[PDB]
RNA sequence: AGUAGAAACAAGGGCCCUG
């Protein structure tokens, strides 16, 4: 308005000067960053100091005027002043005031109408205290404890993303207007953009500080710290006041922010995919790509891709690696051999041919690495610290806590470095059928010996005798192992120390792209592997939820209910741009051609025959309702038009409209077969699977440019089309070219005209077409 | 990051970045390319689209991704089937339909000048389109699908806001056919150094490249240069068994003596009882002004000892007459003047202004610095420190905020451990001491902020509260206010940090003074007060501050932080190793050393020991400097030498009669480090009588 | 979205001045007040405002030919004397969703002798004893409640 | 429990309460029936019992 | 303060779903899963804040 | 006078201002 007018009058002002002339003309628009450094720089070494030596002052702050004036703040009130009339040197639109001020303003001044909105803004701080209330606390104890030093999360968060994903999450909330093209992220989660609108929209906020809250709210304070007992966000917060190096406030905590759970189930799924693409013999590797992005699944309230939460979270298990890899998604330094947990500190080495007699004479090639190495190594409730050195286990401590994990991981590891006379003579009770190729797949005598291990206590016993037994020397009989696992004996193994406390987990900020083979066995820039698939337990069953396998192979449902759901997908992939699709018909009021659509006719024999007639009257009905004004509710014409083929009829309709299989659905409440809500007005729920629908038009509840960006495309640039904003955006037409403003500095030319391929499948075709 | 082809992951298909990495692989080029190369591919596959001909095949072949010789091999066979004219260059993909091979171009400036050039190469043989990643095309012939223009266009648009977030888009990155060639530009003079500063056998900096970047490893003339330089040294190897450590020299001459400001043990109080509505200083000093024994004080013109008593006593009647204005101001008088230095800076003369005639006038040598000059060994230190040690007949001398709420086991036992140590450290002296620095400081400190280029009063005083007897008499004690002197300031013109405003202190006492103690006093004979009557002495003298003294000062309160921290430490160490709440047990019957009478060793428990380690902190507060520092940095080889003979361990040392020296070093009128040496020697002494590793 | 953008949506060049209906459902109107209403309105003889976090009846202006009113879904509560004031000339109300406590709220609704439709479901006072027959005694004029007349006689469709 | 009634802070002190989603509700009209959507409400409580 | 509610159930504020009786599947842990089957249950998302 | 350290202060700018 008039301060529209202003700034167009103080633009004109600056640009009367010559310099600032120049640099406004001058280069892009980044060059504002520059700018913003140059201007109001000044430090001071100790603040206390000098915060002691201004607030003895009379008016050490600074405020603004013309706010004070509308506030009707006056000058000593009661003899203390407030402020007085001065122009600091810096802002020069500024004045000098008392702290006194600040109260007098937080007794006395201006009211706002509700101020909730801070509980949506720290979020985190409001849970962290929630989290805390929910606490039953105990007894208090003194004693040593074994705090492990490693790396782990401190702020429970859900949804975490990377930097990238934020950046523009912050605009379509807050900044819209100067919000940038539409990324991949946010056309996938359109929910989470309309929820976090909702809240801070139409409000009176600073928004610079809820964007710093919510770049809070999305990052996972990552620290290496010393902990002990379970690992979990919800403790890590308030570890502080649950026990240190001599005291232990006792308290449980199990039952909060379940987290842990969505990690179990990503890991379960993972695995499940795996051994689908594993049964395949020769393309299980694009088998695995196609089931991972033929699968989604929810988190609290939301439809989230599978993989993109596989690219977003750390867990370092033998499934998930497989998966980041397929994905080309980079990741730690961190191996894994069966159910232990491995990592290099140090050493090199090469690979080395060698071999082994089964049974009499049968020769079998198996290899290992030709130097020294030192490895950390993590077992449930136990850690190691060893070294390998052609061929042999050289030494290796210990700091666990119990007998059997700690003869569990000194067998896994004395394994690992192919230690011992059973890799140069196996015992007799294995053959060739045990050795491997359950259907073809070979296996190395490593993993052969691990499930022979994990068979009988007997073998392990058996492997753990191979290993040197001597006489328990003096003084070292606390630095001791027996065959049972107990710190102390007359009679220990060789080259063993053990120890109470355990080992501080290693750690590096690095990161490797590492590949895989059609076996499901990945490399790392050698011959050294990280994961496979023989390395996770052999199966079990579960029943997922909350979950979507819109896959032929991952599916357990029968042609009927399968039919109808491709049905209704083929119905929606009419939803797109161009005429003959339903929302061009819909601008026009187009109502009958409606009936005419090819896929109502191949979705029509799946009508109950005996009813079709009645069931499409009442459709039709409802379409021309709907169509003739313009108050409209697309998730309803997509449920009722199958049943608009027929012809009308005469007859006494009940409220529901079923199909051939005794399956129903009701024109207005959700049920098993169609659901919906207005809060993700993007997903259609049939049968418990999920359907995207497109984003080109947007009927009375989406209230925003967001439905309608799958609608619109880049194209050719042309100046004599006209320039619109992003509101006027929707009274377009289908095919027509305008000029754009977007983000910041940059104008372009859009159409609304959609492209419905993506890149996934036109470079992977034309590449597989060079290898012949 | 971490790496240009993760970078390409973020947008494109790791298939191609995999493709585009062999090809820079097989040209051997700068891997920053890896970014075009792979956009140029992705298009071409997109631009394919898996488009079909009227027979059902495919339309588009793609040649580009395939290797050199394949790629030529296959153009061949294509212009020869389909009876075409081979091109001179190669292509990137061919078309079926139409029979001609197109070229595809992509460049950031917003001009025709790549497909000029372009279209110059190759004139009009084939098909050339050219994008613009901010929505151009130029060509040579009709314009291609609208579908392959969307899908381009698109793409193209989000790779340029990423590149442009990461501030990759530029020429290095997506550089044209010309400017591949970024290199630093060498100058001339930066050559003439870089071939001047080269080591000495070498004389042009390609020696030295070509010299390390074939270097070999010889291990035997490296072992051999290390044997010599291990001949020629011969580091000495002592261990402390067989070299014993001497003791330490102090140094010899007078006594060192008071440095405090304020007063400790001599000093005596008038007290009071505070009243809530009067609690200002500027108040209090006239409240106490008014009962008359403030101004029943007359000293006489007779000093037992100092110097310019005449000064003194002119200020004191000042003083009292100010006090009785109500004004804490004092007026610019030549006494005044003078020990406030008021006109003592020195007046500048520019040099060129100077001449031979006006030096050999008066001399202007270089200024002589006088370091400070060495002292003896004080004996009432140990006077205070013991004074320190006992109640003072009150408490609440410090203050201190209140104790939160509780929930758990937890924070009621650090509150129950809390309150018996400031219950038991708030009685003593060293407490009042602090207290009284505190308020003092921080009223000099306001002045110094809001009256400078003025002469005020300010006192010196302190609030308590007296102790709790038994229900039975008076119950709810009261609070006191309590005044030990007066203080001065003098134009605390603080331009700077680390600068001086010069002060006087005027303080009262009952005790006679000791030359060697009191030597910066100046000490005048009052008259007498009550208790039944005894005489009144009245010490003066006269220093400084600063802002930074100021600030530590007020904040005196860390000393009660460490002391808690060494107790909880013990009590938590000994209820561990037991698992048992071991905090009171340890607290009244573990036994610390404190000293020696009698030739014989004492012990308290540590309820009562904390005191010591209260004093000594406080006192690291009070007389803190360079010399302290020092000390106290050089001293921990020693104590850890002890502990080495204190578990048997050889420990061993290259030089410690350096160490020696370098302690004795910073041992210079300064009392505490003194003081704290003669200890630390008596400390190796007693424990020679159980341990090795010293001499005496 | 927002009433204003809404309005001036469904005012497809149309004068505020004869127009005989309208809708503005699945809305939001800050502070729950309306927004972008006149007297300019006065043709309009229909309104419906359905599930658009409103609260109150304040700033509505005045509508004499307006007959037939939706506020279901929103709760408001307390203004209903308003409707005298502005819209007198009213014959169907709805209010089912909204915040209804007693009947006190509900007597100035006798001053719009006009009335013949009322519409509360799903509120408070419906789980009172005695509620029809004495909402019945307190607006005689009325005929229709919920949709159903003294003796449970169903209402026509229109 | 299952409720369609907001709580009251006084006769609904040992009771937490949420909100989940919405119902129906079925009622006649005239020679057929109808559903009309309503809110839910769930009441949540702890207590003790014995044989 | 005034008396608050004690019992275990609900009387006046209560809610119910319905469903047919079938005589072969009269029991709880059966009549409980039946209701689940129609996903009217699973519906029920309680939201954070209450 | 004094402070403190291993050099600096013991006002500085224009009769007026200021940390």
């Amino acid at each position: 308005m008039s301060l529209l007018l202003t700034i167009a009058k103080e633009y004109k002002r600056l640009c009367q000067d010559a310099k600032a002339a120049q640099m406004m003309t001058v280069g892009t628009v980044s060059n504002y960053t520059t700018f913003k450094k140059w201007t109001t720089s000044r430090k001071e070494k100790n603040p206390s100091l000098r915060m002691r030596w201004a607030m003895s002052s009379k008016f050490p702050i600074i405020a603004n005027k013309r706010m004070l004036e509308e506030a009707q703040i006056p000058k000593e009130h009661n003899n203390v002043a407030l402020w007085e009339d001065t122009e600091d040197v810096s802002k020069r639109d500024h004045v000098l005031a008392s702290a006194s001020c600040i109260n007098y303003w937080n007794f006395c001044g201006p009211c706002v109408n509700n101020s909730e909105v801070i509980k949506e803004v720290y979020k985190s701080r409001f849970g962290r205290l929630e989290r805390r209330k929910e606490i039953m606390w105990k007894e208090l104890r003194f004693t040593l404890v074994d705090r492990q030093r490693r790396r782990v999360d401190t702020q429970p968060v859900e949804q975490r993303l990377r930097t990238g994903e934020i950046k523009d999450l912050q605009m379509w909330t807050l900044f819209e207007d100067e919000a940038p093209l539409a990324s991949k992220f946010i056309l996938d989660n359109y929910g989470l953009v309309k929820e976090m609108r909702s809240k801070f929209a139409n409000k009176p906020l600073n928004k610079e500080v809820v964007a710093h809250m919510l770049e809070k709210q999305f990052n996972p304070e990552s620290r290496f710290l010393p902990v002990f007992g379970a690992i979990r966000p919800e403790r890590m917060e308030l570890i502080h006041a649950l026990g240190g190096e001599t005291w232990i406030q006792e308290a449980n905590t199990a039952g909060i922010s379940n987290v842990d759970q969505r990690k179990n189930d990503i890991r379960a799924v993972c695995r499940k995919v795996c051994l689908a693409a594993n049964a395949s013999i020769m393309n299980a590797k694009s088998k695995l790509v196609e089931y991972i992005k033929s699968t989604s699944m929810r988190i609290g309230e939301t439809e989230r891709k599978l993989e993109e939460l596989i690219l977003e979270t750390d867990d370092v298990s033998p499934e998930v690696t497989l998966c980041k890899s397929a994905l080309g998604g980079q990741l730690g330094k961190t191996l894994s051999f069966g159910p232990m947990l491995l990592k290099k500190i140090s050493g090199s080495g090469v690979k080395v041919k060698d071999t082994v007699y089964i049974q009499g004479v049968r020769a079998v090639q198996f290899e290992y690495w030709s130097e020294q190495e030192e490895f950390y190594g993590e077992y449930k409730s136990a850690t190691a610290l060893f070294s390998r050195k052609e061929r042999s286990l050289e030494w290796i401590t210990i700091g666990g806590g119990i007998n059997e994990d700690r003869k569990r991981l000194l067998a896994m590891c004395m394994i690992f470095c192919r230690d011992g006379d059973y890799f140069k003579d196996a015992p007799a009770t294995i053959t060739m059928a045990d050795l491997s190729t359950k259907l073809g797949r070979e296996i190395p005598y490593q993993y052969v010996m691990m499930n022979w291990i994990q068979k009988s206590e007997d073998n392990l016993e058996a492997l753990l005798y191979s290993r040197g037994i001597v006489e328990t020397n003096p003084g070292k009989m606390g630095s001791s192992m027996g065959i049972d696992g107990s710190k102390r004996a007359i009679k220990s193994l060789r080259a063993v120390t053990i120890q109470s406390g355990k080992i501080d987990m290693p750690e590096s900020k690095e990161k490797i792209h590492l590949e895989l083979s059609d076996n499901l066995e990945a490399f790392d820039s050698s011959g050294r592997i990280v994961a496979t698939i023989l390395d996770l337990p052999s199966d079990k069953k579960v029943t997922f939820q909350d979950v979507s396998f819109q896959h032929p192979d991952l599916a357990v449902l029968r042609d009927e209910k399968t039919a109808i759901t491709k049905g209704y997908e083929a119905l929606i992939k009419r939803l797109g741009t161009g005429d003959n699709d339903i929302p061009s018909l819909i601008a026009k009021k187009d109502y009958l051609s409606l009936y005419n659509l090819p896929e109502v006719k191949l979705m029509a024999p799946l009508i109950r025959p005996n009813r079709k007639g009645v069931y499409s009257r009442v459709a039709r009905k409802l379409v021309s309702t709907q169509v003739t004004t313009g108050h409209y509710s697309l998730h309803e014409l997509i449920k009722v038009l199958p049943f608009t083929y027929f012809a009308p009829k005469q007859g006494m309709f009940e409220g529901r409209l079923f199909f051939s299989n005794d399956s129903f659905v009701e024109p207005g409440v959700n049920n098993n077969v169609f659901s919906w809500s207005k809060a993700d007005s993007s997903k259609i729920y049939c049968h418990g699977i999920a359907i995207r629908v497109p984003l080109v038009v947007g009927d009375e509840h989406m209230d925003t440019s967001l439905a309608l960006l799958e609608g619109f495309s880049v194209c050719e640039n042309d100046p004599r089309a006209p320039m619109v904003t992003r509101q006027d955006l929707i009274d377009v037409g289908f095919g027509q070219k305008v000029r754009l403003f977007v983000g910041q500095g940059s104008v372009r030319t859009f159409k609304r005209t959609a492209s419905q391929r993506a890149a996934s499948s036109d470079v992977n075709k034309n590449v597989k077409k060079i290898k012949m | 990051s971490k790496t240009f082809a993760e970078i390409a992951e973020a947008f494109l298909e790791p298939e191609a970045v995999r493709i585009a990495k062999e090809a820079v692989e097989e040209y051997g080029d700068h891997e920053r390319k890896i970014i075009q190369i792979g956009i140029h591919f992705q298009v071409c596959c997109m631009f394919c689209d898996e488009y079909l001909s009227t027979n059902g095949s495919d339309r588009f072949v793609l040649i580009e991704g395939r290797k050199r010789g394949t790629a030529v091999s296959l153009q061949n066979e294509l212009c020869k089937s389909y009876d075409l004219e081979p091109l001179p260059f190669l292509c990137d993909i061919f078309d079926r339909e139409e029979k001609q091979f197109v070229e595809i171009g992509i460049t950031r400036k917003a001009d025709d000048s790549y497909f000029q050039s372009k279209f110059g190469k190759l004139g009009n043989s084939c098909k050339i389109f050219v994008f613009s990643y901010d929505g151009r095309l130029d060509k040579n012939c009709e314009g291609p699908m609208e579908e392959q223009k969307l899908r381009i266009f698109s793409f193209l648009a989000t790779a340029a806001d990423f590149l442009r977030k990461e501030n990759m888009f530029n020429e290095i990155f997506l550089p044209d056919n010309e400017e591949t060639i970024i290199e630093m530009k060498k100058g001339k003079t930066f050559l003439e150094l870089r071939d001047e500063s080269v080591p000495l056998p070498f004389q042009t900096y390609e020696q030295m490249k070509d010299y390390c970047e074939k270097f070999k490893g010889n291990p035997r003339e490296l072992a051999s240069k290390v044997s010599q330089m291990q001949s020629n040294i011969k580091l000495p190897i002592k261990h402390y068994e067989q070299n014993k450590f001497r003791q330490i020299r102090l140094p010899k001459g007078p006594m060192a003596p008071y440095t405090h400001k304020f007063l400790m043990e001599e000093a005596w109080m008038f007290t009071k009882i505070s009243d809530p509505e009067r609690s200002r200083a500027g108040e209090i000093l006239i409240d106490f002004f008014k009962k008359g024994n403030l101004s029943a004080i007359r000293p006489k013109d007779k000093p037992l000892q100092g110097k310019y008593p005449i000064h003194y006593k002119n200020l004191w009647n000042q003083i009292k007459a100010a006090i009785a204005d109500r004004t804490m101001v004092i007026n610019e008088n030549d006494h005044s003047e003078f020990l406030g230095g008021i006109g003592r800076a020195s007046k500048k003369i520019p040099e060129i202004s100077l001449t031979q005639d006006v030096i050999t006038t008066e001399g202007l040598k270089q200024s002589e610095n006088k370091l400070p000059e060495p002292r003896s060994f004080p004996r009432w230190f140990n006077a205070e420190w013991m004074w320190a040690i006992k109640d003072s007949d009150l408490t609440g001398w410090v203050p201190m905020a209140e104790y939160p709420p509780a929930d758990n086991e937890l924070e009621d036992y650090a509150e129950h451990l809390n309150k018996t140590m400031e219950g038991v450290l708030q009685g003593t002296n060293c407490a009042r001491e602090m207290g009284k620095c505190i308020l003092t400081v921080g009223a000099l400190m306001t002045e110094c902020r809001l009256f400078p280029g003025k002469i005020k009063v300010v006192p010196i005083y302190a609030r308590s509260k007296e102790r709790k007897s038994m229900q039975e008499g008076l119950p709810v004690p009261s609070e006191m206010d309590c005044l030990f002197g007066i203080c001065v300031k003098s134009k605390s013109h603080l331009n700077k940090d680390d600068g001086m405003y010069t002060i006087i202190t005027f303080e009262f006492s009952i005790r006679e003074p000791n030359l060697e103690k009191h030597q910066k006093y100046t000490v005048f004979e009052a008259g007498h007060t009550t208790v039944r009557e005894v005489p009144l002495y009245l010490y003066c003298r006269t220093t400084a501050l600063s802002k930074i003294k100021n600030d530590w000062l007020s904040k005196a309160r860390r000393c009660f932080i460490t002391t808690m921290d060494t107790v909880e430490t013990i009590c938590l160490r000994e209820s561990a190793k037991a698992e048992e709440n071991l905090v009171e047990k340890t607290l009244n019957e573990k036994q610390m050393w404190i000293g020696k009478k009698n030739g014989e060793l004492i012990a308290q428990p540590l309820r009562e020991a904390l005191r010591v380690q209260l004093v000594q902190q406080f006192y690291f507060c009070i007389y803190n400097d360079s010399q302290l520092e020092g000390f106290c940095n050089e001293q921990k080889k020693i104590l850890m030498a002890l502990e080495g003979d204190k578990k048997n361990k050889s420990s061993f040392g290259f030089n410690p009669e350096g160490l020696l020296e370098k302690i004795e070093e910073c041992l210079i009128n300064n009392p505490m480090c003194l003081f704290m040496a003669q200890r630390l020697n008596e400390l190796v002494i007693e424990a020679s009588k159980r341990g090795a590793k010293f001499f005496k | 979205m927002d009433m204003k953008k809404r309005i001036h949506l469904e005012l497809r060049n149309r004068t505020p001045s004869d127009v005989k209906e309208l809708v503005l459902d699945n809305c939001r109107s800050y502070e729950g007040k309306i927004e972008g209403l006149t007297d300019e309105f006065e043709e309009l003889e229909f309104l419906s405002t359905i599930n658009v976090g409103l609260a109150s009846v304040a700033n509505l202006p005045k509508l004499n030919k307006l007959k037939k009113l939706e506020l279901s879904d929103n709760r408001v509560s307390g203004g209903l004397e308003v409707l005298a004031e502005k819209c007198p000339n009213l014959t169907h109300l709805n209010l089912s969703g909204n915040k209804i406590k007693d009947l006190g709220t509900i007597e100035p609704l006798k001053k719009l002798e006009n009335l013949k439709s009322l519409d509360l479901f799903n509120c408070e006072v419906t789980n009172l004893n005695d509620y029809r027959e004495n909402v019945f005694k307190l607006l005689p004029q009325l005929t229709y409640l919920d949709g159903y007349d003294r003796d449970d006689k169903e209402a026509p469709d229109s | 429990e299952f409720s369609i009634r907001e709580p009251n802070l006084e006769k609904h002190q040992k009771y937490t309460v949420f909100e989940a989603g919405h119902t129906t509700v079925r009622m006649k009209k005239g020679e057929s029936v109808i559903g009309r959507e309503v809110p839910l409400y769930l009441y949540c409580r702890t207590t003790a019992l014995s044989k």
